[PDB]
């Protein structure tokens, strides 16, 4: 869903706590603000990505104190009250299996959205999601028993309903089985959140070659600002400075354009992502295969850094 | 009596529009803004222009105003029944070193 | 020598500012200074005493202005981005994670978020400028039960607007 | 004696017709709210411009006179006026100690004298001046206004226009009025925001930076700011103190032992001796005027007494006739090829 | 924020009113205070501001030493007096404020206005 | 960094030796600006033409029949929308 | 001068090519040429 | 569905067989290596 909200000064980062040279970027015109407003831009475009997709809910809902839901266990989804962060067991999983200075003119901003909220709107989507079924996405929240809320999904894939209630115990038992085989997955066969990990690695290989970028001369006698700076007389060192500024002026075009580039394509993966909560957990999807294989019944969300992970019952 | 000169009454129709004049001399009006308050009694005024040609941040798009030489207007769009207050049109003056106020308009809804 | 202050330096032609910090690194006897992943120093080792003197730039950052708007008063408050309360209108200072908040005063309280400012605290009301954590919304429970279902009696037909360029 | 300036003191600074547009500029203007020293007379600094008024009855102050030491060591701008011809003559006139020109004074023998130019006269009546000095330019900007039964800078706001912008391209250090009050202000680097209304005659300012509500103010420019979050400077540190670290050591080089040397040695066979572990003090050879030429390649001459090295090599050698300037770097020739060949990246210099 | 005056007063001629106008915290410093009133039947007059912060006083030239006005920063209070009340001098008093950082004056915002009457 | 912005004004008084250097850096500079605004240009219009995809399916998906699935065709049961123009963009109301 | 054709003019050293027309922009004593918004010249006033 | 999958070596492309431009060419860093890893990232997406 989201990337790291960066942003670069192209003064300090070009004329470092230098008068002398900054005398010269000026006559560059508007070079150093049509590129403040492009990390600008990607900074605030950042946060309403997070919020159209988990601020779906006007309300927070919470779950009885009993959990009388006729055999069917979600003990593994629901927050666990003895910890001292109300995650469920298969989320804090996820935050203990993926794993992610101090520089001139290089800053990160926090997010808007702490961890902590993030985590309480998906545990008010999930109690919604077992205590009203769809009801609560079209208006208000009608409570109707679990049990007759599976009998009506079960009609809407062409499977009368008198199939659930004399095998209503062998489809309890399944499907606590199938959900205690999901945490052993997870916690036994790596690369299945590489998805996620291949975002964090493309940042920070773009930072580290625009650091680097400053040992470079460019075919000045040095690359220390300074050092030809105290040396030679201002009559002879603007050919010396032209150079620095002009190969430092070109490096840094050249990160803005392809963080512009690569914003672009997870924003489209934020869109997917709102539309398939909209019509795979509030509802239910007749669309083959978007909701996984197989005919859909019923989902639940689970929150991840920087991401959402789903699980289709099928 | 004041030193900017208005017309004591002035009428109009809902619905049409309608100006409203203040007219003075070269030594505060043709060297310095004007300002348009709207007044009702038993209640505090409000600033409705400023600058002359510029719109403070609350009144809607409708009141403009405008100055020429030594005279200044004012004009109503879309007139509606609350727009009955009185209203006052100010300005600086050099010779008096002192901030000198018109006498006031009487704008009647018919 | 002046310790723990930003300072513009100059040992053996080798110029600079930052903050001169004892340090752990034993150096061999052998390489004098030490250099950065950037062309710049990040330590260097002193001549006359022969001690290893650390380099940390000093504190820098943005200012940002809050404000309620021309209808309602003219306090505002001013958001020092990244830097620490420990540094340079002067009324109230709160150290967040944001940065520094100097003019808004902390009430415990939370209410719906109107200003954001970042990392969960939003920020006119009651004569002042108050900063607090936001709310997500009202909170309310569902009556389950095993056996009681609810059936709406009533309708509302309702007309939305969406625009796209 | 002092008296707060009021939101006097603002000019038209560029001469370009504008039409309703508010224009953001930067420009040495005089702070408002500012004192300005009041005199009821001594030399005062002139520095980046003054901002000179006057208020008055009758036409007793009859002139200015500026320069920088006033004993005809240097040029000097002696601005003086009478009842109908003003006259300019920046030359190096000798000037009493105290002038006070019936008769005529001060400006006696003045053994020559470089500019004249003639202009219209300039003198309940209150006298505003600005004089600034750019790039070789005298400019004087100035407005006449009716003042009334006010003792003090009568309120409100007026704009200045320009009169006269002289050539005369000298310094100027200092000041002196000549002949009873006036209010000496100085101008500062300030940004204000001018508002222009149709014929272009300014008709508001905004003081921007006077406090946080007014940024906001000139960032938008707009008299009104709507509800949000705005960035509007950056915050920056200076450093307190400078520390200067430097070796032990009060050894002198033998500078005199490779200059003076009895015999030299063939540009065929050159003599290189090392100097090391020493102080080099090379002002006295900078300064010296001993030296047919002198031209520094990879140092500036007059920084060279900061740098420090590690070793230098001094290369003494007789060479006569031509090719004498083909000791240089990227040279071609006789000597460059065959005798004595300087490396590409040689930082240093050739004294001969 | 909000101007809050006194209540209205009652005096004999010849005597001697003094009507104060409360503002909130940060109204002073970077802001002026204006007194203007309104005669029954007659428009609006202006008689003098004062900047806190500097302590200097503008008077209209018609009162010649008849007004003076004052102000504290401990409590945040600013005060009205004038001399040798007469029967003209009946009228509504505001107190209103200027920003400072503006050449030409503009009147934002205006207190609720206090009635002195004179018998 | 050249003498001056007007390109006239410096060849009338430099000679053709000297001039076509201090030229040279009025070209280079002028090509570069334009090739910026050029590439801003083409993400800019990538980002329109996604929404105007979307505003397609919409019309055909909403507008022309009646849409099952949930919260396409705003917030409620749908039932029908109208179509509005409007500066650069198209208006719906949906009925709901 | 040569009206309503363009043309390589020069006034006091302000050079361009354009149409010239006669204009009701009421200029102050002072000021010789005024632009428009983005550094354009829209008008100048002739000498003599 | 897809595209012919191009690629540029920058060194061969803007040097070539000699050594002597090639040392000039190190003076720039890291431009070619960048380039380089561009070109094979969209190649690699082509057959997904
Ligand atoms: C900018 O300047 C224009 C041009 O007017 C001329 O320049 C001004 C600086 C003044 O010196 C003017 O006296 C001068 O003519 C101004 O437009 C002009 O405004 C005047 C004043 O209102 C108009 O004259 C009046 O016209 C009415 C109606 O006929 C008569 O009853 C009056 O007796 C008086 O003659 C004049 O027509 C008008 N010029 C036009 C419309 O072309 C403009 O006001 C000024 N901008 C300002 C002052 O903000
Ligand atoms: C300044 O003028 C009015 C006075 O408060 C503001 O009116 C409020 O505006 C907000 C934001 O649009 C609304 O939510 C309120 O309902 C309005 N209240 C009233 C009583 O009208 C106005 O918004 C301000 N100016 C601007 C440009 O927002
Ligand atoms: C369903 O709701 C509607 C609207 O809330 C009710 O219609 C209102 O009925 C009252 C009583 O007759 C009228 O005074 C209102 O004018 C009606 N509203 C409208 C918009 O016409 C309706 O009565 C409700 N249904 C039932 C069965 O009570
Ligand atoms: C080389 O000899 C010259 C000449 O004797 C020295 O320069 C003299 O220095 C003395 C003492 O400072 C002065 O009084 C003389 O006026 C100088 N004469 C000239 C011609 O320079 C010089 O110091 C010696 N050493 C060098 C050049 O390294
Ligand atoms: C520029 O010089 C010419 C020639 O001396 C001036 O021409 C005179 O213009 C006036 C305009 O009213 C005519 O009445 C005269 O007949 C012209 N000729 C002479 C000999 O005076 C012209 O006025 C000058 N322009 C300016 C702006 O001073
Ligand atoms: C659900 O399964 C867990 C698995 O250990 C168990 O502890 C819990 O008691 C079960 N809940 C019910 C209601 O059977
Ligand atoms: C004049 O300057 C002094 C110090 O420079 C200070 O009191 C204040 O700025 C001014 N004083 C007054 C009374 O305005
Ligand atoms: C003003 O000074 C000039 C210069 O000598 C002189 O020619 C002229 O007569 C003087 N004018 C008067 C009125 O004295
Ligand atoms: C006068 O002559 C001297 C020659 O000694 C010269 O330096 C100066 O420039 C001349 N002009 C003036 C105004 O002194
Ligand atoms: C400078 O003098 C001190 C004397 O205390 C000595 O210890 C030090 O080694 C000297 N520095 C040198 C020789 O570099």
């Amino acid at each position: 869903v989201s990337m790291t909200k960066t942003s670069v000064d192209c003064t300090m980062y070009i004329c470092g706590d230098s008068t002398e040279c900054s005398n010269l970027l000026l006559q560059y015109g508007s070079f150093c603000t049509q590129l403040n407003r492009a990390l600008t831009g990607i900074a605030v475009e950042q946060d309403k990505n997070t919020q159209e997709v988990f601020a779906q809910v006007k309300q927070i809902y919470k779950t009885p104190p009993i959990k009388d839901f006729g055999g069917f266990n979600f003990s593994q989804i629901l927050p666990d009250p003895s910890k001292p962060s109300k995650r469920s067991p298969i989320e804090d999983l996820l935050f203990n299996k993926v794993t992610l200075q101090k520089f001139n003119g290089l800053t990160v901003l926090p997010p808007l959205l702490t961890d902590e909220m993030i985590a309480q709107y998906t545990s008010a989507l999930l109690a919604g999601t077992i205590t009203s079924g769809w009801t609560f996405g079209a208006g208000p929240a009608l409570q109707i028993p679990f049990p007759m809320q599976m009998a009506y999904r079960f009609n809407g894939i062409g499977v009368t309903q008198n199939v659930l209630y004399e095998n209503q115990k062998l489809i309890a038992n399944q499907f606590n089985s199938a959900i205690g085989k999901i945490q052993d997955s997870l916690s036994s066969t790596p690369s299945a959140l590489g998805k996620l990990q291949d975002v964090v690695n493309q940042n920070a290989q773009a930072l580290n070659t625009l650091v680097k970028q400053l040992s470079s001369n460019f075919g000045a006698i040095s690359s220390v600002l300074n050092d030809i700076l105290s040396r030679l007389d201002p009559p002879e060192a603007e050919v010396q400075i032209d150079r620095l500024i002009t190969g430092r002026l070109q490096s840094l075009q050249t990160y803005v354009t392809q963080q512009l580039i690569r914003a672009a394509e997870i924003r489209a993966s934020a869109n997917l992502a709102a539309t398939k909560m909209s019509e795979c957990v509030l509802g239910q999807s007749k669309r083959v295969d978007f909701c996984g294989k197989g005919y859909h019944l019923m989902s639940f969300p689970q929150s991840a850094p920087h991401g959402v992970v789903f699980l289709h019952v099928t | 009596q004041s030193v900017l000169t208005q017309p004591p009454s002035a009428s109009g129709t809902p619905g049409q529009r309608v100006t409203i004049s203040c007219s003075g001399s070269s030594s505060n009006i043709g060297s310095n803004t004007v300002n348009w308050y709207q007044h009702l009694p038993g209640t505090a005024p409000k600033l409705l222009m400023s600058s002359d040609d510029q719109r403070p941040s609350g009144v809607p798009a409708r009141f403009s105003g405008s100055k020429s030489g030594t005279s200044a207007s004012l004009a109503i769009s879309g007139l509606r029944s609350e727009d009955e207050a009185d209203y006052y049109c100010a300005s600086w003056d050099d010779r008096l070193n002192g901030v000198v106020f018109g006498g006031g308009t009487k704008l009647t809804v018919l | 020598l002046v310790k723990n202050k930003c300072v513009n330096f100059n040992f053996n032609g080798l110029t600079g500012t930052g903050v001169l910090t004892e340090s752990n690194k034993k150096f061999l006897p052998f390489q004098q200074f030490g250099r950065d992943i950037a062309d710049t120093t990040d330590a260097v080792r002193d001549p006359q005493t022969l001690e290893i003197l650390d380099i940390t730039p000093c504190s820098f950052g943005g200012v940002s202005v809050i404000t309620p708007g021309t209808n309602t008063s003219n306090q505002v408050a001013v958001l020092y981005q990244d830097v620490n309360c420990t540094e340079v209108t002067g009324s109230n200072v709160f150290q967040t994670r944001a940065g520094c908040l100097i003019g808004a005063e902390h009430v415990n309280n939370s209410y719906e978020c109107d200003i954001p400012i970042g990392a969960g605290i939003c920020a006119v009301a009651s004569q002042s400028i108050i900063a607090y954590t936001m709310s997500l919304g009202a909170e309310n429970s569902v009556a389950y039960s095993n056996n009681s279902i609810a059936i709406p009696t009533n309708f509302t037909i309702s007309v939305t607007t969406e625009i796209l360029p | 004696a002092y008296t707060n300036s009021f939101t006097r003191g603002v000019y038209y600074p560029d001469k370009v017709f504008r039409s309703s547009v508010l224009h953001s500029t930067q420009d040495l203007f005089l702070p408002f709210f500012s004192n300005v020293t009041w005199f009821h007379n001594p030399v005062l600094p002139f520095n980046d411009g003054v901002y000179f008024a006057s208020t008055e009855k009758s036409n007793i102050i009859r002139g200015w006179i500026f320069g920088t030491t006033l004993d005809s060591k240097t040029q000097s701008l002696l601005i003086v006026n009478n009842a109908t011809n003003v006259v300019i003559k920046v030359c190096e006139f000798q000037f009493c100690n105290d002038p006070f020109l019936s008769e005529f004074r001060v400006y006696s023998s003045a053994n020559n004298c470089t500019f004249e130019y003639v202009s219209q006269p300039f003198l309940k009546n209150l006298r505003e001046f600005v004089f600034k000095n750019i790039d070789g330019y005298f400019k004087i900007y100035s407005k006449h206004t009716p003042i009334n039964l006010v003792r003090d800078l009568p309120q409100g706001f007026s704009a200045l226009e320009p009169l006269v912008d002289l050539p005369i391209g000298i310094n100027i250090t200092r000041f002196q009025t000549l002949l009873a009050a006036y209010y000496v202000g100085y101008l500062q680097p300030r940004t204000f925001l001018l508002k222009y209304n149709e014929n272009g005659t300014i008709t508001d300012a905004v003081d921007c930076a006077l406090d946080p509500l007014s940024e906001t103010k000139c960032t938008l420019k707009s008299f009104t700011v709507e509800k949000g979050i705005y960035q509007t400077s950056n915050f920056r540190v200076q450093p307190t103190e400078s520390i200067v670290r430097f070796p032990n050591i009060t050894n002198l080089c033998p500078f005199g032992e490779v200059f003076n040397a009895t015999r030299f040695a063939s540009v065929y066979a050159w003599n290189r001796k090392r100097i090391s572990n020493c102080v080099a003090d090379y002002s006295v050879l900078y300064n010296s005027a001993s030296f047919s030429t002198f031209k520094c390649y990879g140092v500036s001459p007059t920084k060279l007494n900061d740098l420090c090295f590690t070793n230098v090599y001094a290369d003494s050698f007789v060479i006569r006739g031509d090719e004498v300037r083909q000791i240089a770097p990227g040279q071609t020739g006789k000597i460059a090829d065959y005798n004595y060949k300087l490396p590409d990246d040689f930082t240093g210099c050739v004294i001969a | 924020v909000q101007l809050v005056q006194s209540g209205a007063e009652v005096k004999k001629p010849g005597s001697s009113v003094k009507v104060s106008c409360k503002t909130s915290g940060g109204t002073f410093n970077s802001f002026a205070i204006n007194w203007v009133r309104q005669a029954p039947g007659q428009g609006p007059e202006w008689m003098g501001r004062v900047i806190p912060v500097l302590e200097i006083a503008n008077y209209a030239q018609k009162f010649q030493g008849r007004i003076t006005i004052t102000a504290d920063k401990s409590t945040s209070t600013a005060y009205m007096e004038l001399s040798s009340l007469t029967s003209e001098d009946t009228a509504i008093y505001y107190c209103a404020r200027h920003h400072i950082a503006v050449a030409q004056p503009y009147f934002d915002y205006w207190g609720q206005g206090t009635l002195v009457t004179v018998s």
